[PDB]
């Protein structure tokens, strides 16, 4: 063949197989992340797996804060994830400097995604093998959830997942939105945790998951403590 | 087959070995042998020169970088000349700026950085030359070797070039006495050491030997064909 | 290597004889043979339409359900056509050998580049070796015909009750006639293909490396 | 093995095969034609795009005006054609800015051909897969027709065709063209004849061709595109003449 | 049993296994295509000679310039690519004149040879300048000049390595011409003897019979400047042989 | 193997792409040059009119300056570029040193340009060889030749392009001090040499002369017809 | 062979085959339809979503370059956005220079020049997207197509994407120049109705129109009203 | 399969194999370990003595990248020295601009991003070094970080790199570093290195140790030789 092995060249069917391989690179990590939106809150959950006891559990995280009121969860290569996180923080601060107001979540996602496009069009560099999911509150639009992928697609979502169990998780979430009644903050967090736990079969403990939330009442992105996570987990088991 | 993974420096091998760097390290073996050894008060460089023909003069194997530093080369004369120019300019810059002789350790660190840059990037080849750097500074006499790989060592004594293992074993078995030697004893030891490398038919001569001495009171001086006769006369014979 | 004047003379004599014979062959002998084989296949004998004309009597006494076989001749038609064909196939093999040797002597000193001319020489050599193998196949099958037919008639005489051997003898004759007409067609085609390829690529064949360069060296 | 790549390697026997492969491309293109006459010069082209749902919004799909005093028709890749025409217009206007006179036709052709040669010689860029005809009037040499190729080589022609069936067009023009005797009307009739011969369509639609003429009237060049009624009249006249020639036999 | 894979010879900046860097070696093979040149160093001076290898009679003999003048004190003889030879000769000339400008003195033959050698080294492309030929210089030079140390003959090769040589031969018949040099040469020989011996060796190696047209000869002596033997002087010596 | 890049040397040290460009020169139309005592004549064959083409656009012989002219055999576009570059260099040299260019200077410049294109990959050699003619300040006739490799050589007389071998053999036979004695004899010599390799005599040769202190003159077709008639009659 | 992989290499028979492959990439893109009515021009495309989870308001396949120009695409989504940003920037540069809204023909020329600019360099790939650029200028409608090749054409009506040939045949059967846009939007949704392989709804399609007023994306309620027929 | 030739490439199954091949580089290296305790961080390296000729205190794998931080490396020593120069430049720039000693987490992030730059581009290979960084500041506390060739960075209570990583990691795991103090941790580091050293394959080693902590007033420094000798004697005694 040879139509793979370079991002620039098109297949005879015009598919650009290299970026599709970058999509597989996300699943190679073996972790899953889920994001679900609510009427007044947006949450991100992801597996936290510590391979060795010696590792400091505090340092390992896939949840990062792009700015005070935006948070992200990265899935894929850890290094590419950290690099994209840094680029996102730079883009947000530069937006604030130039335009005088906090970057919208959609525009941040668009900037990061079009950067991913310049990666998937120029020859020498490779697409970053990571996926981003951004959550924030916009005053006009309420909560928001968005996802960047290695291709440059940046579509917004009511709820999403990324990682190895993405298809199972989106099947689960699709059923839940179809039986739409609402999602308050507690139900939002419960839906996220139930989705992740059901698709993985994990039956989590508080250490195994890390959750981050935004709410219209408290717009700042915060990563909940193990105690708060256990509080939500116990509520799930009780009912 | 594994002809692949050998084409360029920028390709890692499936067992974590950059084969072009090793192929460059083979280059030092091609050149005529060199030996360097030090005492508490002196550092010595001695070399075996080669000639294209009887009519041709023997090549220059010892080069003076500064009063306090000089080098001897094994491997490509081109890379040797280039690196010697770089070292000379660095020492001149140190004397101009700080009005002090450059530390020999710092100079070999600079050589290591400059040599390392080719290995990692596509383009320029690794410097396929091995140098023995000998100098006196305030800390004391010093001898270093630099490989075509940018790694460098500090040595009590060392020999580089073709058939240098014989000189290395002679030096190792005789090393203890070197530290307290006179300069005449030390140069004689080094001459015997390089005599080990020669073919059995060949013997040391005024022509094919060059000696380089530096010390507390002695600036780097290369004793040429006529001037090596005082040092050579002491040596007895082949065993 | 040191060469005597006599040695140089002998080698130059072989070389000049080969070159002039190749020129004469391709320019004169090939057209003549092309038309000769063309008219030969146009001949009525090669264009026999009813194959039962070709089949010849085998006087094997059919066994009555409950004495000896007379001399069983070879098929006159097939053996006459073979007498015509055999000179042509052997002649073609000889001429292909000559062409091979001519091109090989024209192959120049081995060299790193400007090897496109020698590549052309190698390609035409590939073609001439191919036709050489083909004519060798013709040469072996002509003998296979006689051996097979003799075995067949011996079997038919030995086992009179089997009529399939008699049908086989007739079939061998018919297949032989078909093979022979295809053979003369192929011989003419090989002569023509040799002419075409050699004439088309003669410049690079005779002078592969080409005219002398300006000599930047 | 392969000496046809990178457009910078002379193959053995010294041939640049990338430019030859590019010259192969123009043959696929819609036929374009140019004829030189005593009173004027014309460009005629076959609008290869004959899709039903296409709009003739532009001045012309194939014919471009480069300057007040000249025009061009293009056969080859349309994108490279657009680039080359933009470069041509800039070159002409640069000459007008510098010397305050109209660009000579040969000079403009030579400049663009220098660009096209340059793209052949340097490694990264491909040769321009375009061949285009230039028509213009200049004070030095009057009416002129020029042809160019991907190689960057140009020549002056009394009449020539580029594109599909260019060999048939040139064969027809060779017999028909009368040196020193053409007028714009006769050249238009010849253009219709050779286009009808080359084009596969039995009847030239008069929407499947675009004809433009360059003439000097009142000391100023005019480049005009014959309108659909005019070319309809031309094909009607040619059909009548050819039928009458048929009727006599 | 033949192993001909090479697969590393192509492309400079590739160390082959055993670290041999074969492009430079092939460039060193390239000078054997060139016409044979010969140099002998003596106390009375250094002489340079070369076979012109005239292709056709119509070509002007003077135009072939395989021995040239870097300056009055130094001359060069070259074998290999004429074009990159011209480049290196230009570098030598400009460096000599730069030295005169800056220090009001004449360069030594060793310093001039080092100057051109530095340019030859740049095939490695360590410098970022675009205007340096990627290929090694396919030429070998013989630098002969009288300096503060007296007559000196330096040899330069495509690698950029350089050495003094009492007598050297470059070009096609350098193998065998060097053996003849080794047997004939003795340090005491005068320039007349050196001229005669070098012309003997050139006559031996040259395919065509030696004539004033097909050789170029030069000498630089301590008192004199670089001098080329004219047609008449060449006639006298080739008659004397 | 070793013929795909200009930079790479071959085993035995042959650079083959430049050889291929020198081969490309052989494809081109023939050109011939001869040095008369007071004339330099430059003759070039003409491929064909094609009967719908204007001859003025195609001219192999060109004047770099008042005192120098060239003819080429090889890629026509490359020849045009090289001619323009040499012309601007001629005027620039006059600008710089207030003197007219010497023939050896301009052939050196053209050779240096061709050499510059050979040395570096990413650029292909100019597929041309040229015959440069001029009169120097002393008034001596000069003829030089250049090739894609970048070497230049003076020639008493030479040819380039297709049939160069045959015509130069003829010229090696014919050329002598006697032939150069007359300007008409020089013109007739070059015409006979081109007649050695050309389909037809008058139609297919374009010829030009430079005199001691006159500009280039392309001989009229009638003059060429008269000269070939004189040549034809003598036989 | 080697012609397949390189973008600056003419294949034998003179084909730049990587560009043909980019056009094949366009053909795989979702259906898009453009019909130029007398008083307007309608751009329509399917916005079929993988799941209900997708929020339709987040992204649009039909985008305005200017007040009076808008465009739609079939092909690669990221490439579409690169060039839509570049098109908006080019139009604003035109407005700065000339203080007039850019003509549709000029804008399509400029974006096609950009697309051609990308094809020449080997280090880059062609844009794997084609566009239908519609506009209303000088009291006239316009519709244009710009391909990955860098070429542009003017269509009365056309279709891109999956089943573009069949859609074009359906259009040429159904197309009348006298159509008003009220009818033309119906014809466009029918042209897409040929090729959905699903039950079209207000969400599953995105459609926009241009007229003397300017370009606009008619809302989900509007397209529901038009779909009701 | 041409997927493994370059780092720009992806495998069809989503793996960048050049980076993994570079990760295999460090395993060739002799082991090095760093342990973090309450007082500070201790580093140790098993520096194999290739020849008697080589001077002691040469081929140092423990570098000081700033006064308050030290670096221990495994993998290619050339790449490691270059990475140390990069880290020193980053620390100096941080001091010059922001006016105080660089936080270790930030320094690890910056050098990790510099490393991660190389995995992306085709022109340049990934680094062949994996290195540990450690510092103590009264504000931040004891911090130990490890950077792989990929540019992944994490904080480790205990860490090992090189050939004997796994065995060293289990030995470190059975230690309870959090409660312990540095002057004991040096002894246990010596014990672990002596355990993991293979006498048959590796002829001899010279233990190279360093620490940073409150006992230094927050300066990374080489161990005093008396403490080195005490720890080495303890390690030899425990080895049995």
């Amino acid at each position: 063949a040879g139509f793979d092995r370079h991002i620039t060249i098109f297949s005879p069917e015009g598919r650009l197989y290299q970026v599709e391989y970058a999509f597989k690179a996300i699943n190679q990590g073996g972790l899953t992340s889920v994001a679900v939106r609510g009427k007044d809150c947006a949450v991100i959950v992801t597996q936290k797996k510590v391979p060795d006891k010696l590792l400091d559990s505090s340092t390992v995280t896939h949840l990062f804060k792009i700015t005070e009121n935006i948070g992200c969860v990265m899935t894929g290569m850890t290094a590419d994830s950290r690099s994209q996180v840094q680029r996102a923080r730079y883009e947000a601060a530069n937006w604030k400097y130039k335009y005088g107001y906090e970057i919208p979540v959609d525009m941040l996602c668009k900037r990061i995604a079009d950067i991913s496009q310049v990666y998937t069009q120029n020859a020498e560099m490779r697409p970053l093998g990571c996926c981003m999911i951004l959550i924030g509150i916009d005053e006009e639009q309420g909560p928001q959830v968005y996802k960047c992928d290695p291709a440059g697609y940046y579509c917004g979502f009511k709820a999403t997942a990324a990682g190895v169990k993405q298809t199972e998780s989106t099947s689960f979430l699709e059923k839940k939105v179809k039986k739409k009644f609402d999602w308050t903050f507690e139900q939002t967090v419960e839906t996220a945790i139930t989705c992740l736990s059901t698709v993985l079969s994990i039956d989590f403990k508080p250490s195994e998951i890390e959750v981050g939330v935004v709410t219209v009442e408290n717009p700042k992105f915060r990563i909940l403590t193990e105690a708060e996570i256990d509080a939500h987990l116990v509520a799930l088991a009780e009912r | 087959f594994r002809n692949q993974y050998d084409n360029d420096v920028t390709v890692w091998s499936p067992q974590g070995r950059i084969h072009q760097i090793e192929y460059a390290m083979e280059a030092v073996k091609q050149g005529s042998a060199t030996v360097g050894l030090k005492s508490k008060t002196h550092a010595v460089l001695v070399a075996l020169k080669r000639a294209q023909s009887e009519l041709a003069a023997h090549q220059k194997k010892i080069l003076h970088v500064d009063n306090h530093i000089g080098i001897s080369i094994a491997g490509l004369t081109a890379d040797a000349r280039l690196l010697c120019n770089f070292m000379r300019q660095e020492c001149l810059d140190s004397r101009f700026v700080f009005d002090r002789p450059l530390p020999v350790s710092r100079l070999v660190s600079l050589i290591g950085s400059k040599t390392q840059i080719p290995t990692q990037r596509y383009g320029r080849r690794p410097y396929g030359v091995g140098l023995l750097i000998a100098g006196y500074d305030d800390m004391g006499p010093h001898i270093f070797q630099t490989c075509p790989s940018a790694n460098y060592f500090d040595c009590r004594a060392m020999s580089i070039g073709a058939r240098s293992q014989s000189a290395r074993t002679y030096l190792e078995r005789h090393m203890s006495e070197f530290m307290e030697c006179n300069l005449n004893e030390l140069v004689k030891h080094g001459l015997r050491a390089l005599r080990e490398t020669l073919p059995a038919e060949q013997d040391l001569t005024t022509k094919n030997v060059s000696i380089g001495i530096v010390g507390k009171d002695l600036e780097f001086t290369i004793y040429d064909d006529d001037d090596v006769s005082p040092f050579l006369e002491g040596l007895e014979e082949r065993p | 290597v040191r060469l005597s004047g006599e040695a140089r003379k002998q080698v130059e004599v072989f070389r000049q004889n080969l070159f002039q014979e190749a020129e004469e062959f391709l320019y004169r002998f090939l057209p003549q043979k092309i038309i000769y084989l063309n008219q030969l296949l146009q001949e009525d004998s090669l264009n026999v339409a009813d194959l039962t004309s070709l089949r010849a009597p085998l006087d094997i006494p059919i066994p009555d359900p409950p004495h000896k076989c007379g001399f069983l001749p070879g098929n006159e038609k097939v053996l006459s056509l073979l007498a015509l064909v055999k000179p042509e196939v052997w002649t073609l093999k000889e001429k292909c050998i000559l062409v091979i040797t001519w091109i090989q002597h024209l192959i120049p000193k081995i060299e790193d580049g400007n090897d496109f001319g020698v590549a052309i020489q190698e390609k035409v050599l590939e073609r001439v070796n191919a036709v050489k193998t083909k004519v060798e196949a013709f040469q072996t099958t002509i003998s296979k015909y006689f051996s097979e037919r003799g075995d067949a008639v011996a079997k038919a005489s030995k086992e009179t009750h089997v009529m399939d051997y008699r049908a086989l003898v007739h079939e061998r004759d018919e297949a032989a006639y078909g093979e022979l007409r295809a053979m003369v067609l192929d011989l003419r085609a090989f002569y023509a293909e040799l002419y075409h390829i050699i004439s088309s690529n003669l410049e690079k064949i005779v002078n592969p490396k080409g005219e002398e360069k300006p000599s930047m060296y | 093995r392969r000496y046809d790549s990178r457009t910078t390697i002379f193959s053995p026997e010294g041939r640049l095969y990338q430019v030859e492969y590019a010259m192969e491309a123009i043959g696929h293109a819609g036929t374009c034609l140019g004829i030189l006459a005593n009173d004027g010069v014309l460009l005629a082209a076959e609008r290869r795009n004959i899709h039903k749902l296409l709009d003739e919004v532009f001045f012309s799909e194939k014919i471009y005006k480069l300057n007040e005093d000249m025009a061009c028709s293009v056969a080859g890749i349309t994108s490279d054609a657009n680039v080359l025409t933009n470069e041509l217009r800039l070159i002409a206007q640069r000459y007008l800015l510098q010397y305050q006179e109209p660009i000579p036709c040969e000079q403009l052709v030579t400049a663009l051909c220098d660009i096209k040669q340059a793209y052949t010689q340097f490694g990264g860029k491909r040769p321009f897969g375009v061949s285009l005809l230039y028509i213009g009037w200049d004070k030095h040499y009057g009416f002129q027709l020029y042809q160019s190729d991907p190689s960057g080589n140009y020549g002056g022609w009394k009449a020539t065709c580029i594109g599909n069936n260019s060999a048939a067009a040139v064969s027809m023009l060779k017999q028909d063209y009368k040196e020193g005797e053409m007028t714009l009307k006769s050249a238009l009739a010849l253009a219709i004849k050779v286009l009808n011969k080359t084009m596969d369509v039995s009847k030239l639609s008069a929407e499947k061709v675009e004809i433009a003429t360059l003439t000097r009237e009142n000391g100023k060049t005019v480049i005009r595109v014959l309108k659909q009624k005019e070319v309809e009249q031309l094909i009607k006249k040619h059909e009548e003449e050819e039928a009458k020639a048929e009727r006599e036999k | 049993m033949f192993l001909t894979r090479s697969e590393y010879d192509r492309g400079v900046n590739t160390f082959s296994p055993e670290g041999r860097l074969f492009q430079v070696e092939y460039a060193i093979e390239a000078i054997k295509l060139g016409s044979t040149a010969i140099g002998i160093q003596t106390s009375e001076g250094v002489c340079l000679a070369v076979e012109k290898r005239i292709t056709s009679p119509l070509m002007e003999p003077s135009s072939i310039e395989k021995i040239v003048e870097i300056d009055a004190h130094i001359g060069c003889a070259m074998s290999g690519l004429i074009a990159d030879a011209k480049t290196l000769i230009d570098k030598a000339r400009v460096e000599t004149q730069n030295h005169w400008f800056t220090y009001n003195e004449t360069m030594t033959v060793e310093s001039v040879t080092q100057a051109v050698s530095n340019l030859a080294l740049q095939f490695g492309e360590e410098d970022a300048d675009p205007g340096a030929m990627s290929r090694p210089f396919g030429v070998a030079l013989l630098f002969g000049g009288v300096d503060e140390k007296g007559p000196q003959l330096f040899h330069m090769d495509p690698s950029g390595t350089f050495v003094q040589c009492d007598a050297r031969a470059i070009g096609s018949a350098s193998e065998g011409a060097q053996s003849s040099l080794q047997e004939v040469y003795h340090k005491s020989m005068t320039l007349k003897e050196a001229i005669k011996s070098s012309l003997i060796i050139l006559k031996q190696v040259m395919e065509e019979k030696l004539n004033a047209t097909n050789i170029e000869l030069a000498t630089v002596q301590p008192g004199q400047n670089f001098h080329m033997f004219t047609k008449e002087e060449l006639e006298e010596v080739i008659k004397d042989i | 193997s070793y013929d795909r890049a200009i930079t790479v040397f071959s085993p035995d040290g042959h650079l083959f792409q430049v050889e291929y460009a020198q081969e490309a020169v052989k494809k081109g139309s023939t050109a011939v040059g001869v040095r008369g005592r007071d004339i330099v004549v430059l003759g070039v064959e003409k491929k064909s009119v094609a009967k719908l083409q204007d001859e003025r656009t195609v001219r192999k012989i060109c004047a770099l300056d008042d005192n120098v002219c060239m003819a080429f055999a090889g890629l026509t576009a490359d020849a045009r570029i090289v001619i323009n570059r040499a012309r601007v260099e001629c005027q620039s040299h006059r600008l710089t040193v207030e003197d007219p260019v010497t023939v050896e200077y301009i052939t050196r410049y053209i050779a240096s340009l061709k050499q510059r294109y050979t040395q570096s990959n990413g650029r292909r050699p100019f597929g041309i060889s040229a015959l440069i003619v001029g009169f120097d300040f002393d008034g001596t006739p000069r003829l030089y030749q250049t090739d894609p490799s970048g070497t230049y050589h003076a020639w008493k007389a030479n040819a380039i392009g297709r049939g160069a071998k045959s015509v130069r053999e003829f010229l090696e036979k014919n050329y002598t001090d006697e032939a150069i004695e007359t300007d008409d004899l020089t013109i007739k010599l070059v015409i006979k040499a081109l007649l050695e390799v050309v389909q037809s005599g008058g139609k297919n040769i374009e010829l030009a002369v430079m005199r001691r202190d006159q500009s280039l003159k392309i001989l009229n077709p009638e003059e060429i017809e008269k000269y070939v008639a004189e040549i034809e009659k003598e036989k | 062979r080697g012609y397949s992989f390189s973008l600056t290499t003419f294949s034998p028979s003179g084909k730049l085959v990587q560009i043909e492959y980019a056009l094949a990439a366009v053909a795989g893109g979702a259906p898009s339809v453009g019909i130029k009515a007398a008083n307007g021009v309608v751009l329509a495309t399917e916005k079929k979503q993988k799941s209900i989870l997708y929020d339709e308001r987040s992204v649009h396949k039909v985008e305005p370059i200017t007040k009076h120009i808008g465009l739609v695409y079939s092909g690669m989504g990221p490439d579409y956005r690169v060039l839509v940003h570049r098109a908006r920037k080019l139009a604003q540069q035109y407005y700065l220079v000339y203080q007039e809204p850019i003509p549709t023909a000029q804008l399509v020329q400029r974006v096609a020049s950009v697309m051609q600019e990308y094809t020449q360099s080997g280090g880059v790939r062609p844009f794997g997207v084609s566009l239908l650029i519609c506009g209303w200028n000088e009291g006239r409608p316009y519709l244009f197509q710009s391909d990955p090749s860098g070429a542009y054409f003017a269509w009365k009506a056309t279709a891109m994407g999956k089943n573009y040939v069949n859609g074009k045949t359906f259009l040429e059967k159904r197309y009348n120049e006298d159509l008003e846009l009220e009818d033309a939007i119906h014809t466009a949704i029918l042209t897409l109705k040929e090729s959905f392989e699903g039950q079209m709804t207000e969400d599953n399609i995105e459609v926009g129109i241009c007229n003397e007023a300017g370009f606009r994306r008619l809302t989900p309620t509007e397209v529901k009203d038009y779909l009701a027929a | 399969t041409g997927y493994d030739l370059s780092a720009s490439t992806f495998s069809p199954d989503g793996r960048v194999f050049q980076v993994e091949y570079a990760m295999k580089a460090v395993e060739n290296s002799s082991t090095a370990i760093g342990i973090r305790c309450k007082d500070g961080v201790v580093f140790g390296v098993e520096k194999l003595v290739l020849s008697k000729l080589y001077e002691e205190g040469s081929n140092k794998r423990l570098f000081n990248v700033d006064r308050h931080v030290g670096m221990a490396v495994a993998g290619l020593l050339a790449d490691a020295r270059s990475l140390a120069d990069i880290a020193r430049e980053e620390a100096s720039n941080f001091r010059s601009n922001f006016g105080y000693n660089i936080p270790l987490k930030h320094l690890a992030d910056r050098v990790a991003m510099y490393v991660h730059a190389y995995t992306l581009y085709s022109a340049v290979r990934p680094f062949g070094c994996s290195f540990m960084l450690g510092s103590y500041s009264v504000n931040d506390g004891a911090q130990l970080y490890m950077i792989d060739p990929s540019g992944v960075s994490y904080g480790y209570w205990g860490c090992a790199i090189g050939k004997a990583r796994q065995a060293a990691k289990t030995e470190i795991e059975k230690l309870q570093m959090k409660e312990m103090t540095c002057r004991d941790i040096v002894k246990e580091v010596a014990k672990i290195i002596y355990i993991v050293h293979d006498e048959v394959k590796d002829k001899a080693f010279e233990l190279e140790l360093s620490w940073v902590g409150e006992l230094t007033n927050g300066r990374h420094e080489i161990v005093p030789k008396d403490i080195r000798e005490e720890a080495e004697k303890y390690a030899k005694e425990s080895l049995k």
